[PDB]
């Protein structure tokens, strides 16, 4: 019925 | 010599606290409660915000006594 | 008080270099006052309750997707003046309206009525 | 740590302000600044309202940050 959330990951500011 | 802290909504949290025990401590009692930080919690009571290095009995707070607790911008 | 957008999405917390999702999916919507800024709430599924709600201002912030995990659909608020950065993800089973979404609160955060 | 506050009529105006200046304070260096009363003025920065009792630094201002600064209609029809 609903989607699973993401998961963690690496965020760089580009 | 409990006091209750109510939150920004009607949530209320009572703590045990001493006439003796300061405004710093009772900030950790909340930190215990809730996990709000001193900076992100505040305490006021009759209107005035609690200084730090007093005890409850500086501010007249009695057993019973319902505190002010406001909590600073959350998130960003 | 109309809503000017308005969609399913969680938030996320970035430490240091690394964003976690929060399972605490809400929804993120858009909302003008009559004093024509804009409100951009963020809403906890959970109880339903509106958990955040900061006012942006035009070029104040970009809405724009995270090109790091593909996967799902997750977008990234950067405020341009706010120099502040805040990580959702959307909880639509589809992504038919993901751009529309995408592209209406860049529209209502830069571009308002 | 001056900070340049643009209000709705477009024009700019920067105000020198220290990071752990409070909210108020900045308020003030605007009425004297323009003369808008503190009731009529609303800062607004990184997406948030500025507080009364917050400081500058809370909302994460720097030198030269661009605040938003709204005015009060004071009317309606």
């Amino acid at each position: 019925q609903e989607p699973e959330p993401p998961e963690p990951f690496e965020y760089i500011d580009d | 010599m409990q006091i209750f802290v109510k939150t920004l909504t009607g949530k209320t949290i009572t703590l045990e606290v001493e006439p003796s025990d300061t405004i710093e401590n009772v900030k950790a009692k909340i930190q215990d409660k809730e996990g709000i930080p001193p900076d992100q919690q505040r305490l006021i009571f009759a209107g005035r915000q609690l200084e730090d290095g007093r005890t409850l009995s500086d501010y007249n707070i009695q057993k019973e006594s319902t505190l002010h607790l406001v909590l600073r911008l959350r998130g960003g | 008080n109309k809503y000017l957008v308005e969609f399913r999405a969680g938030k996320m917390s970035l430490k240091g270099t690394t964003v976690t999702p929060d399972k605490r999916k809400g929804l993120v919507y858009i909302q003008q006052t009559d004093d024509s800024l804009i409100h951009f709430c963020w809403k906890d599924r959970t109880s339903g309750n509106v958990e955040d709600d900061l006012i942006i201002f035009p070029d104040d912030c970009e809405f724009k997707r995270v090109p790091q995990c593909p996967s799902g659909r997750v977008y990234v608020l950067k405020f341009k003046a706010g120099s502040k950065r805040l990580f959702f993800w959307m909880q639509e089973p589809k992504t038919d309206q993901d751009e529309e979404h995408c592209r209406k609160v860049n529209e209502y955060l830069n571009n308002p009525p």
